[PDB]
């Protein structure tokens, strides 16, 4: 709280939300997009919780494993833009329900993902960005939960009152070259401090903290050691934290989930200018994608060696007093760095530039599930739509939606263990793998009817939902006390249960639907894998997957070159492994 | 952090000595624990890189008359050299790596033979 205390950066602060606001007047004083502002607003999507808390958090926990979820979400960015956004524009729809609705029969299919994306949205954006944020403010200006949670409402009211989301292509690109190059400029402090990079090695090891026996009661030794059989990618598959089948196979059925099927990520990247444009972006998107290892999970471990009492605490008395949270509370590893190792002239530059990339991240998500609701469940309810009261309840509707989300903290902040990457995946992984097979057994396979796959929608909620009741009304707990949980559907893992899911959804949604009715060929000619050119019945802008055969070539040859630098990391950092003595 | 090294001295020719380097001070297990020599008026020539699963790699010139060993639990590497013939009249470094992608983050201070034929 002392190092932001002076004045100087204050300056950096108030006339960087002086030019987001000065460049929110000009949009609102005065669909044709281009690559780079198509791969940075791909790039800043979960930047601000997912990015600088939660995947530092669980670096400083464990180690370089979760770097992984990065590169699965490249890959998942690359199919992206191979392979489901020529499909979203040959059907010709704007997103993943209403192309269901122009593949399968009524309504009930499209107000349940609406519900599910709702509910979505609840438990891993908008409640994730709040507490981020809430975490940001208590760790530079030293207050409260609630007043510190009351600013950030107060500051992105008036940012989406300025009309900053009209001209979300400069901001947003403007935020992700400013934040990447602060971040770099950050871990080359960071790396400065603790003397090069064998002796970051060497230190993280031997990085426990100095207080670990309270009193009477005193913990194991394995609490507060730093996993010493763990600096490696690949861990093992049975007993080990973050395992390598489940990691590559359920983070790919997540990221199938997130980065193909949400509702703004694909309407982000539909209103371009040409699909070559859609490919460059994605492709410069990847390779942006490819630098957080470097850049976000390599800090965690500095503020692991620098600051071992904050980062690593154990004992609850003192670390409710740090972070304010009961248990571990590993979230604060990469703020703690931001506002101890820089100097007065980009510390406030990093604060500010780390709170509009999350007041972006929430103007657009309070937008999207506005829309969501006052066009998918409110007009499917009332079916008449007088505007004015459809207007006052969507303000309605996100006030709502605040107010749940605000209530929603407290399980959040003591959720998984401390982290907050172990929340967003173990929430994601109990309502996400349903939505992914349903998709892709709609897209590939073709006989498919609406009777199937809500039921293997039903069913497989019917289980995540069960599993996500039973775990948070228990809970993981601490090293030293198991969870009392029945244990084979408690504690296998949440990627193996991801992994279980999807493949339960899958055959539930195929058995149901190969006993039944079948789908007619006659009207499901452009979508659903199929290149016909008849018509259909059922229920300027791109409409087109056509470009130049010289830049079908080089988006070719730069998307296999993206693809052998990324094994390159992938078997770079597998093969060498650091093992520990005995 | 630091390679603690002994063995070396005078002796005649025909004769052998076994060169010790024990590292100390760190945590994990290194890999390629191998010895490099360096003649006065010339470089640092040979290979002794012994791997964590253990695998002798000799410069052709002392191959077969020189061996090596290390326990592969705890981190000390053993040259036994034999039959000292006065071209060999250097000192030897120790020389360690981390991982076999790193190329010798550590080295040694410098352990010195001379090899005399009276
Ligand atoms: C710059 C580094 C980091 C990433 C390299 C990949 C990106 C930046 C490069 C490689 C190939 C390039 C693309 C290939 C050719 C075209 C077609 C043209 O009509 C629009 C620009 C566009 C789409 C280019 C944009 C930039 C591009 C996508």
């Amino acid at each position: 709280h002392e190092l932001i205390r002076n004045a100087a950066d204050i300056s950096v602060i108030v006339i960087y939300f002086l030019l987001v606001m000065a460049v929110g007047l000009w949009s609102m004083f005065k669909r044709s997009m281009v690559w780079w502002p198509i791969g940075a607003s791909l790039f800043a999507s979960n930047i601000g919780s997912g990015h600088f808390i939660g995947l530092a958090g669980t670096g400083a926990a464990s180690g370089l494993a979760v770097g992984g979820f990065e590169w699965n979400a490249l890959v998942l960015l690359l199919v992206l833009g191979w392979v489901f956004v020529p499909i979203y524009i040959k059907a010709g729809v704007v997103t993943m329900p209403e192309y269901l609705r122009k593949r399968f029969g009524g309504q009930r299919i499209q107000v349940y993902l609406s519900v599910l994306s709702l509910f979505l949205y609840i438990f891993t954006k908008i409640s994730v960005d709040i507490f981020s944020g809430a975490i940001f403010i208590n760790l530079a200006l030293g207050w409260n939960l609630y007043l510190s949670i009351i600013l950030l409402l107060a500051i992105t009211a008036l940012y989406t009152i300025t009309g900053g989301l009209a001209a979300v292509i400069y901001t947003d690109t403007l935020q992700t070259l400013i934040m990447l190059i602060g971040a770099l400029i950050l871990m080359g402090f960071a790396f400065h401090e603790v003397g090069g990079y064998d002796a970051f090695m060497e230190k993280y090891m031997k990085a426990i903290p100095t207080i670990v026996s309270d009193g009477n009661t005193t913990f194991q030794e394995k609490c507060y050691t730093p996993r010493a059989d763990s600096f490696h990618i690949f861990r093992d598959p049975l007993t080990g934290d973050l395992p390598w089948p489940g990691f590559i196979f359920g983070l790919t059925i997540l990221a199938l989930w997130y980065w193909c099927t949400d509702q703004v990520i694909v309407q982000r990247c539909l209103a371009a200018k040409n699909m070559s444009h859609v490919k460059g972006g994605c492709i410069l998107a990847g390779y942006l994608k490819l630098l957080p290892m470097f850049i976000m999970v390599m800090p965690g471990m500095i503020s692991r060696i620098l600051f071992p009492d904050k980062v690593a605490c154990v004992v609850p008395s003192e670390c409710e007093k740090y972070c304010g949270t009961k248990v571990g509370c590993t979230n604060i590893a990469y703020p703690t760095l931001v506002v101890e190792l820089m100097p007065n002239g980009l510390r406030g530059l990093m604060l500010a530039v780390m709170l509009a990339a999350l007041m972006s991240s929430l103007t657009s998500i309070f937008n999207s599930a506005s829309t969501l609701f006052t066009m998918d469940i409110y007009a499917k309810v009332r079916k008449r739509a007088s505007e004015k009261e459809l207007m006052i309840v969507g303000r309605l509707f996100v006030l709502f939606l605040v107010v749940v989300s605000i209530a929603w903290i407290p399980i959040v902040q003591s959720a998984q263990s401390g982290q907050l990457f172990d929340y967003i995946q173990s929430v994601s992984s109990y309502l996400a793998p349903p939505v992914a097979a349903v998709f892709l057994l709609a897209i590939f396979w073709k006989r498919v009817n609406e009777q199937g796959a809500f039921w293997g929608l039903i069913l497989g909620l019917l289980l995540g939902l069960s599993r996500l009741i039973l775990e948070f009304a228990y809970g993981t707990g601490s090293c030293m006390e198991p969870s009392n949980c029945p244990t084979i559907i408690c504690g296998v893992h949440y990627l193996y249960f991801a992994i279980i899911l999807f493949a339960i959804s899958g055959i539930v949604t195929v058995v149901v639907s190969l006993l039944t009715k079948p789908i007619p060929d006659v009207h499901l000619y452009r979508l659903c894998w199929s290149l016909r050119n008849s018509k259909e019945e059922r229920i300027m802008k791109m409409t087109d997957t056509s470009e130049k055969p010289l830049w079908r070539t080089v988006l070719n040859i730069n998307a296999i070159l993206l693809l052998a630098v990324a094994i390159f990391c992938w078997g770079y950092f597998a093969s060498n492994s650091l093992e520990v003595l005995f | 952090v630091q390679l603690q090294e002994s063995g070396g001295g005078l002796v005649q020719a025909g004769g052998s000595l076994r060169l010790s380097c024990a590292a100390s001070g760190t945590i994990f297990v290194f890999d390629k624990m191998g010895w490099y020599r360096q003649a006065p008026g010339k470089e640092r020539e040979f290979v002794a890189t012994i791997s964590r699963g253990g695998s002798t790699n000799y410069a052709d010139s002392v191959k077969g008359r020189f061996t090596i060993s290390r326990d592969n639990a705890k981190n000390t590497v053993y040259l036994q050299m034999n039959s000292l013939k006065p071209e060999d009249t250097a000192v030897y470094y120790c020389a360690v790596r981390y991982t076999p992608w790193r190329r010798y983050s550590y080295w040694g201070q410098g352990t010195q033979v001379t090899v005399s034929s009276h």
